[PDB]
């Protein structure tokens, strides 16, 4: 009757706290549990050993937290494994899990984006763990030239540096021009290399900046007006610029650029402004193809050259990557599960974006054949469409179209996806569905999680609870139980969202029972929930003096720094002129979360082909004493 | 008037002033003292039984000195004011892990310009480290016995048949001393393991590398996986164990 | 003057960092709602721009956090913007623009802008006279003040401009720095490329490489070069044969069944499979979960085998059957290898060992079989009679040595038994005829390191084709024998012999299993497993390369290791001198020597894309005609081009002529330009729709003088296409042309010792010439004059050596004297003419074989009158002085 199960992340990372969920379903009294982790397959060393007791007071559920030591035993090219062994009294449940060397994250910050030969590159290396918390470890730093050849190596420790490692490199007067790289990695994990690029070039600061701004970020192929562009020219300090502009347009296919000499226009600059237009006629004439549809998929670039009336200043600016599209929008199903539960609601997470890749706000979307199923995208450009599935093994096909009023059907974005049926144990027709309200979720809000159950009446009464687990930043954040009373189709879980949930998390739930031919059955489901991106704390830089006062060269100024208490704040001041020449590779909080999201062990938005697939897709391993377990994972990265 | 033009607090006289009484309309040119600037000479004049100011608007202000200058790996603060004028001092301070070269850490804005030169900061350094006997230094930026500087870390690895004794890693600390003591490479050896709930079959206590330790388990207990241990540079792999079964 | 700041009272802005405020702060202030606020005082830089302040925080609890960019705009009502190019060519006349800005809403300012003097540059500004322009700047307007300068010495030079406004307490200045690059063009010469491999290319373990100096025959005079010495390790992967695919071994996993003999037959494959899979680490492809199931089969086979263990600790097919020597020895062989997989009782293993020694070994050291096994097929090659004592003794011996580490502490006789068994093999090894016995016996001896000399030779020669040990009969014996040989070779550390042998085993495509395959299956996988275990990760790379530069105090050594093989190690030297490179140790490396230098450019570096001709002529308080001619150098006509024109000081274009040019005709002039009154119009821009590449496009307009000055700055004209500013052509124009140009005269001051032969006296020459500084003194005849675009070469023939030093030049030999073109007009050297020349040692250029002279400021160049002129009474004084000077130097020389 009793079934002892264990749950761990698909990948166990070194020098990081890992959690293990232990359960004893249909068990009675106190159940002693001992967990040990040995290396595979030799079992030379006992990496970890923990003990716990599963009493009825804890619903026969408890967890074990263990930190695998960075032993020199885990050393080429072959993946390492460990054996997680849990002993529930007499019963022994073991599982082989994949191991990652990745110790944490390394973020590199350079003072500037571009440098001149003979100058010094000041850069900081932030050392943190998987929880983005400051740690003291040995780091290997390599300065790599454009060729890709390292011209300098060094090994340093971040201990007593509060996670901030200040470094510097002197660029020789004689040096190869181009993109230089800064490679860094923890000593323990050489495989995981973090990089940052900085350009080396001979240059002088512009004096004034030029902004090339098209009316629309994109160009509709059937727009008679053509591409309309506004040329903005202003001195770096603010004052507007008076001069003459030289603007030319061109088409880009891949890396092949085609110039449009016919479009070259010389326009005056009045009060730091000017306008130029690329007529559709000139665009079509420039290319040798009558078919305008062919241009779709390519992009346009605008080259502008502003010269002051003094003739002492000249600046070159450009906007490239302007997509030639048939639709202002684009639909993605990347956040939508590819598996559905027949006879249960299927939730689609439509992702609408602009041609540039940015989210689209308040864009109407709906499923063909179901006008009733219309929704509006949130600030993140995501909308939820719920359709009612009928009991069948036939592949589900969904086509989503935008219903943005003011646009014609030809300009509406469209996309089609396919969902496969969730395979049930012995064709019992038992399913589990998790649904979450689609709205921008912030730390401090309460998220209601809906547990929808589907199964024959004969065994429905047996289910008295759901086991849920929360996956964040690649590790188990929380685990609990959701009680259910017989006859309840739906039960709600008031889940509190804290800073720990940033930037996103997966919620996987499951239940077990003995139905049909006395078969032990496990039904599982999972959902991916996105959380508003931001700092766990907060950091702001503002003026500390009256606004009336204007900064004068060589004058004293007061800066107001408001942030977390006891936090170490590193500062830097860069001349905007530098960004005029290069604005690539600038450190932002968003880029940090991007890296964290990449490392995620989960590979799907949710659900799976079967209960086993549900756990694995979420980045989890399930193993029971009876025999139910997830397949082995030997891949460190997610499937393409 | 019947006297000589008054000695101003920040101005000076240019004339010799040997005469006693001076005619009406006589201009007494006042030069601008060192460390002060103006559009021109603040000129006084004698009229109505007193030396009035021909140039009321014209005034001498403290001479502005340029920016004191910033030194690599160092910051500065201003003393005796908040402006780079004559009479202020710029005190310099080196960053963590950096020591001040010299003992003069200030620049005093004087009549001609800033006094001295911009203080120089140099990264603290630690004594060079040699390779331990029967061991080598896997880490380090090459160069045999080259004085390391703040931040650099060093690791030690012993040769085959040897195990390290002491800390494995160390780094150049803030005061120029290594964080840990240099380790030694001692021949691999192992003491006879104390097997809980079991007893050693062999009588030998001292074991060399790759030597195997045999043991049996007390009744009521049985082998945890393997049934013997092996001597390694890290100890007994695996460790003797007996679980109830 | 009056109502204006003195130049000395003005301190120019010099701090123009592209980035600063690289500081650290700690928020230790009392928190308010979790937020601590700190007021930080900073001093803004001199740069007139907007600063973007980025802040990052790190917290033990909160973690990392990147703040939003905070901007700070720094500006002044009145300031100067000195626009300097990244670099300028030495001895090339260039124009820099100083722009004065006035942002006062409605107030004009009368400003006096001055360009400070600098020995490094040659401008109208001198130590004697100041260069000042008084100009009026309207409100919300800016004025461009042109400056023409000529860099004299290369390196990071400084340019400074100050300015002060009248009747106001306002002043400003700019002190920027630009780089001065030699007239030549950057070039790189690959001097040498040598492969470093001491053990392979060197002698006695060391490799020496002598590197020659770079040619540098075309090197620009008075310019330094730099030689790079690049070292890099060459990582070489170890060529190891691929391991047997795990999928091939699915059949090896077998459930042990049967009696004493068959139980081992079934246990053999599973044990050796788990062993091989562990070594090669292929449980990923095989199935991580499956391993546990395999161990259970091994434990199962071990447990069942114990049932056939007799009280004597020996083994047999049946409990009532006589113990088999071979079977018992095999049980020890398999069990000893399984101690790593499952729990093996020492009492059982060692007990069997002690039985073999005390019951089955003879005084001579031979093991004897008294009860053969029923399964004669499980013994492999031992079945073929012939030298059975050698075969059986070796087999049992091998088992004993594998059990040594386990049973040596329990069995006191083991060490002696092993030695005695080896004694027998050692003595009767040479007589062996069959390859099988030689292979198995060789391995037994090799374990003790007793396979040496003739025995070793026999073992190696027995192998056919140096890849296998085979005999007439079943192939399984051959695969088995060759496996023993492989283990022996690995024991011998013979890396050269292993590869062919291993390749043969793999090509046999045998993966165990089948009838009579127990020995072949167990041995083939044990040998292959050992091969993978011994195989090195990579070829050793530990080079010791040291450089020996003749101008360095001590040798520079580099320790190149595997982990830092790719690291590019560099050494730089200013001197162009040969050096030696010594390397020793194992591994391979690369040595590359490259020299960066400035090579004289025979062609014109400037005006490569545009042809520009500017002419200035008096007009028919003054007027002149400026006519500009331009042509595009290309296959097609040029697109929209710009005519950046700068007026001569005190001159301005005519409004009427500009309007006529503005009218269509593919010439555009912005209204802004047309509006400016005749005053303060020293800059003009003329936009052209296109210029012809077929012929010259000429345009002209009138210029009127409004202001009068003594020193007049030359004007400038610049042409370039909008898309490319670098590819331009600048031409300077100035009156008096159909040199007096201060900028021209100033540049030629340091060409050589300026003086008149009249002022020069005999005593004067003796005083100056004998000075220690002077290294050489020659009576020369100019044989040839080779003029060039940048440097002129004068081939002087040494007619007499008045005084010689470092350069041991003989009479009749020729030396080449070099000097910048700017000095050609000042020197006025003519062929067939004689000269008295002397200079310093610093004048030398190049090396001994082709040593040249550089005419510098300290070089004395006096014209020596011919015999024709010497007869004239006016030339008598100089001719006689030179004659007496030569006599006093040749006969008496210098005092001392
Ligand atoms: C695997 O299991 C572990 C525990 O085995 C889980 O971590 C625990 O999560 C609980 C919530 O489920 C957390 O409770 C928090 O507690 C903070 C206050 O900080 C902590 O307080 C604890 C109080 O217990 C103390 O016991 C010690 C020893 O006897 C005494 O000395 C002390 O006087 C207390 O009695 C303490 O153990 C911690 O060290 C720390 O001080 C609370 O603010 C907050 O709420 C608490 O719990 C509930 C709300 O859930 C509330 O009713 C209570 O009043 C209390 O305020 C926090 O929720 C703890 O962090 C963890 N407990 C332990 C023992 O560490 C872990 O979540 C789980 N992992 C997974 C993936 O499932
Ligand atoms: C060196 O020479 C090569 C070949 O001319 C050239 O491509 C390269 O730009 C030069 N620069 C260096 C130092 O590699
Ligand atoms: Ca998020």
């Amino acid at each position: 009757s009793p079934m002892y199960s264990i749950i761990t992340p698909n990948i166990l990372r070194l020098e990081s706290e890992e959690t293990m969920v232990l359960e004893a379903h249909d068990a009675q009294g106190d159940v002693p549990v001992t967990v040990t982790v040995h290396d595979f397959p030799g079992k030379k060393l006992v990496l970890s050993s923990e003990k716990t007791v599963l009493t009825p007071a804890t619903n026969h559920m408890g967890n074990v937290t263990f930190t695998i030591p960075a032993n020199r035993e885990f050393k080429k090219g072959r993946n390492k494994f460990v054996t997680v062994q849990a002993t529930f009294g007499t019963q022994v449940v073991e599982k082989v899990v994949l191991v990652s060397l990745q110790s944490g994250y390394l973020f590199i910050q350079t003072d500037k984006t571009i440098y001149t030969p003979g100058s010094t590159v000041l850069y900081r290396i932030f050392t943190v763990n998987h929880k983005l918390l400051p740690v003291g470890r040995t780091v290997m730093v390599n300065i790599e030239n454009p060729e890709g050849i390292p011209v300098k190596q060094d090994s340093l420790s971040s201990q007593n540096q509060l996670g901030v490692l200040p470094l510097s490199w002197d660029i020789p007067e004689l040096v190869n021009m181009g993109q230089w790289k800064i490679r860094a990695y923890y000593e323990n994990s050489p495989q995981q290399v973090f990089s940052t690029e900085f350009e080396v070039k001979e240059y002088v600061l512009p004096s004034f900046e030029v902004i090339v701004e098209p009316t629309e970020k994109f160009y509709y192929i059937y727009n008679e007006k053509g591409l309309e562009v506004t040329i903005t020219a202003r001195f770096l300090y603010g004052k507007k610029v008076e001069g003459t502009a030289f603007v030319i347009f061109g088409i880009q296919d891949g890396e092949q650029r085609i110039s449009l000499p016919e479009s070259l226009k010389r326009i005056p600059i009045e009060d730091g402004s000017g306008e130029v237009v690329l007529s559709r006629k000139v665009l079509l004439d420039g290319v040798q193809n009558p078919r305008a549809e062919d241009l779709v998929g390519k992009s346009l670039y605008v080259s502008a050259t502003v010269i002051l009336h003094s003739g002492s200043d000249m600046v070159q600016a450009e906007r490239s990557g302007i997509p030639i599209v048939t639709s202002p929008y684009q639909i993605h199903f990347t956040k939508t599960p590819k598996y559905f539960k027949p006879g249960m609601p299927f939730d689609l997470m439509v992702f609408v974006t602009n041609p540039d890749g940015s989210p689209a706000y308040r864009v109407p979307v709906a499923v063909q054949g179901e006008d009733t199923v219309q929704s509006l995208t949130q600030g993140d450009g995501v909308a939820k469409l719920s359709i009612n599935t009928h009991p069948s093994q036939k592949p589900l096909s969904i086509t989503v179209r935008t219903k943005k009023q003011e646009l014609s059907e030809a300009e509406q974005a469209t996309r089609t996806m396919q969902a496969l049926p969730y395979s049930t144990v012995g064709n019992s027709n038992n399913y589990l569905h998790l649904s979450v309200l689609r709205t921008e979720l912030r730390p401090g809000e309460t998220l209601n999680v809906n547990f929808l159950l589907r199964m024959d009446r004969a065994h429905e009464a047996k289910i008295r609870y759901y086991t849920y687990l929360i996956m964040n930043k690649g590790r188990l954040l929380k685990a609990g139980r959701q009680v259910r009373e017989p006859g309840q189709d739906l039960v709600v879980l008031p889940l509190s969202i804290t800073t720990d949930f940033i930037p996103s998390f997966r919620l996987v739930a499951y239940y077990t029972l003995i139905g049909a031919s006395g078969q032990r059955e496990v039904v599982a489901d999972s959902v991916w929930v996105d959380v508003k991106d931001s700092c766990v704390g907060s950091l702001v830089v503002k003026s500390g003096q009256s606004e009336d006062r204007q900064p004068v060269p060589g004058q004293q100024m007061t800066l107001k720094i408001e942030g977390d208490h006891g936090a170490r704040v590193v500062l830097v001041a860069v001349d905007k002129g530098v960004f005029v020449l290069n604005k690539k590779n600038k450190l932002t909080q968003s880029k940090i979360w991007d890296v964290v999201e990449k490392a995620d062990i989960g590979c799907t938005p949710g659900s799976g082909k079967d209960y086993a697939g549900v756990f694995s897709d979420a980045g989890l391993t399930f193993t029971s004493s009876s025999g139910q377990q997830t397949a082995q994972r030997a891949e460190l990265q997610c499937p393409q | 008037c019947n006297e000589l033009p008054p000695r101003r607090n920040t101005e000076i006289l240019t004339g010799s002033w040997s005469d006693q009484t001076y005619p009406e309309g006589t201009q007494a040119i006042y030069k601008c003292r060192p460390g002060y600037r103006s559009l021109g000479n603040i000129i006084m004049v004698c009229r109505k039984g007193e030396w009035v100011a021909l140039n009321p608007l014209r005034k001498c202000q403290k001479r502005p000195c340029g920016h004191p200058g910033d030194t690599p790996f160092g910051t500065f603060t201003l003393t005796g004011g908040n402006v780079f004028e004559y009479g202020v001092k710029a005190v310099y301070t080196c960053n963590e892990g950096y020591q001040l070269l010299g003992e003069i850490n200030y620049r005093e804005c004087d009549t001609d310009g800033w006094t001295n030169d911009i203080p120089i900061c140099e990264v603290v350094k630690c004594l060079p480290v040699t390779a331990p006997e029967n061991g080598k230094i896997v880490s380090s930026a090459m160069e045999p016995d080259r004085e390391y500087h703040f931040g650099q870390a060093v690791r030690f690895v012993c040769n085959s048949g040897y195990k390290i004794e002491g800390d494995e890693e160390m780094h150049c600390s803030d005061d120029g001393f290594w964080s840990k003591e240099k380790p030694k490479c001692v021949e691999i050896s192992c003491k006879s393991p104390d097997v809980i709930n079991g007893s050693p079959i062999s009588q030998k206590i001292i074991y060399k590398e790759n030597e195997r330790f045999q043991y049996k388990c007390n009744m009521g207990y049985e082998y945890s996986e393997r049934g013997d241990a092996v001597c390694t540079e890290s100890g007994w792999r695996p460790l003797p164990s007996c679980e109830e079964a | 003057d009056e109502d204006i700041i003195a130049e000395e009272n003005i301190v120019s802005r010099s701090e123009f960092p592209e980035s600063w405020l690289w500081n650290v702060e700690d928020l230790k202030e009392p928190p308010k709602n979790g937020i601590s606020t700190k007021l930080m005082n900073i001093f803004l830089k001199d740069s007139i721009t907007t600063w973007e302040i980025l802040a990052v925080s790190m917290s033990d609890k909160k973690g990392i956090c990147v703040a939003d960019p905070f901007e700070v705009t720094v500006m002044q009502d009145f300031f100067i913007d000195l626009r300097l190019p990244y670099s300028v060519v030495r001895n090339e006349q260039v124009e820099i623009r100083a722009v004065l800005y006035n942002y006062r809403q409605n107030q004009e300012l009368k400003v006096r802008v001055e360009l400070l003097h600098n020995p490094a540059f040659c401008s109208l500004a001198t130590t004697k006279r100041r260069h000042q322009q008084t100009v009026t700047i309207p409100p919300k307007s800016s004025l461009s003040v042109p400056y023409v300068i000529v860099p004299l010495k290369t390196g990071l030079q400084e340019v400074e401009v100050k300015a002060a406004v009248y009747h106001h307490f306002i002043s400003d200045g700019v002190r920027k720095s630009l780089k001065v690059v030699p007239e030549g063009i950057r070039m790189n010469k690959t001097v040498a490329v040598r492969t470093l491999d001491p053990e392979r290319l060197g002698r006695e373990g060391v490799q020496k490489e002598d590197i020659p100096p770079a040619d540098l025959s075309d090197q620009v005079p008075d310019t330094e070069s730099e030689t790079r010495i690049l070292l890099q390790g060459t990582p070489v992967a170890q060529m190891t044969e691929d391991a047997v695919d795990a999928e091939r071994l699915k059949h090896l996993i077998v459930t042990p069944s049967g009696c004493g003999e068959q139980n081992m037959i079934g246990m053999t494959p599973t044990v050796i499979a788990v062993h091989y899979l562990d070594e090669t680490e292929q449980w990923e492809k095989f199935g991580l979960e499956k391993r546990q199931g395999a161990l259970e089969l091994i434990k199962k086979g071990y447990t069942q085998q114990l049932a056939f263990r007799q009280p004597s600790s020996a083994f047999a097919a049946f409990v009532k059957r006589a113990p088999s020597t071979w079977l018992t020895a095999y049980v020890v062989k398999v069990f000893s290898l399984a101690v790593n997989l499952i729990a093996i009782d020492s009492q059982v293993l060692c007990g069997a060992v002690k039985w073999l020694i005390l019951e089955k070994q003879k005084p001579d050291g031979v093991f004897q079989e008294d009860a053969p096994v029923i399964h004669q097929e499980m013994i492999g090659g031992l079945r073929n009679n012939n030298e059975k004592d050698m075969a059986l003794t070796a087999f049992v011996l091998i088992s004993l040595q594998e059990a040594k580490d386990i049973c040596e502490e329990q069995v006191n006789s083991l060490p002696g038994s092993i030695t005695k068994a080896g004694d027998f093999l050692e003595a009767n090894y040479m007589n062996l005829q069959r390859s099988y016995t030689v292979a198995i016996a060789g391995y037994a001896l090799a374990q003790m390191g007793r396979l040496k000399g003739p025995l070793l030779n026999k073992f190696l020669t027995t192998a056919k084709d140096k890849n296998r040990w085979e005999d007439p009969g079943k192939q399984l014996y051959n695969v088995e024998a060759t496996s023993y040989a492989l283990l022996a070779l690995l024991q011998l550390k013979d890396f050269d012999f292993v590869p062919p042998v291993v390749r043969w085993l793999n090509e046999q495509r045998y993966y165990g299993g089948g009838y009579g395959s127990t020995q072949a299956t167990f041995m083939v996988f044990q040998a292959l497993a050992q091969y993978q275990k011994d195989a090195p990760d990579h070829q050793e790379l530990n080079l010791d390369v040291s450089l020996q530069l003749p101008s360095r105090s001590s040798k520079i050594t580099h320790r190149i290791h595997w982990e830092s093989a790719s690291l590019l190690r560099s050494e730089e030297t200013k001197e162009n001198e040969g050096f030696t490179v010594t390397a020793e140790g194992k591994g391979q490396g690369t040595l590359s020597v490259v020299t960066m230098y400035h090579a004289k450019a025979k062609d014109q570096l400037t005006c490569n894309k545009f042809d520009l001709k500017v002419t200035i002529k008096p007009a028919p308080k003054n007027t002149m005609i400026l006519e500009i001619c331009t042509r595009y150098r290309g296959d097609q006509d040029a697109t929209m081009s710009i005519l950046d024109i700068s007026m001569m000081t005190g001159f301005a274009p005519d409004t009427d002529d500009l309007k006529q040019l503005a009218n269509g005709v593919d010439r555009y002039i912005s209204k802004y330009e047309l509006d400016k009154a005749f005053s303060d119009r020293n800059t003009l821009i003329i936009y052209l729709d296109k210029v012809s590449h077929s012929e010259d496009d000429c345009l002209a307009f009138k210029v009127h003088q409004y202001f009068n000055v003594e020193l007049i700055q030359p004007g400038a004209v610049k042409v370039y296409a909008y898309y490319n500013l670098e590819e331009s052509c600048t031409r300077f124009y100035h009156p008096e042309k159909e040199c007096r140009d201060e900028l021209c005269r100033c540049a030629e001051e340091n060409c050589f010792i300026q003086k008149s032969d009249d002022k020069v006296t005999l005593e004067e020459r003796l005083d100056k010439a004998c000075e220690p500084g002077v290294d050489y003194v020659y009576k020369t005849r100019l044989v040839k004059v080779q003029l060039s675009n940048d440097f002129d070469e004068y081939i002087m023939a040494i007619e007499q050596t008045i005084k010689s030093g470092s350069d041991e030049v003989q009479v009749g030999q020729q030396r080449t004297f070099i000097s910048p073109i700017k000095c050609r007009e000042a020197l006025k050297l003519e062929e067939k003419k004689h000269y008295l020349m002397w200079g310093l040692s610093s004048d030398f250029w190049g090396e001994k074989p082709n040593l040249s002279y550089i005419i510098g400021k300290d070089t004395w160049v006096e014209h020596w009158p011919e015999e024709d002129e010497c007869q004239d009474e006016e030339n008598q004084k100089q001719c006689q002085d030179l004659g007496a000077f030569t006599e006093s130097m040749v006969v008496f020389g210098c005092p001392n």
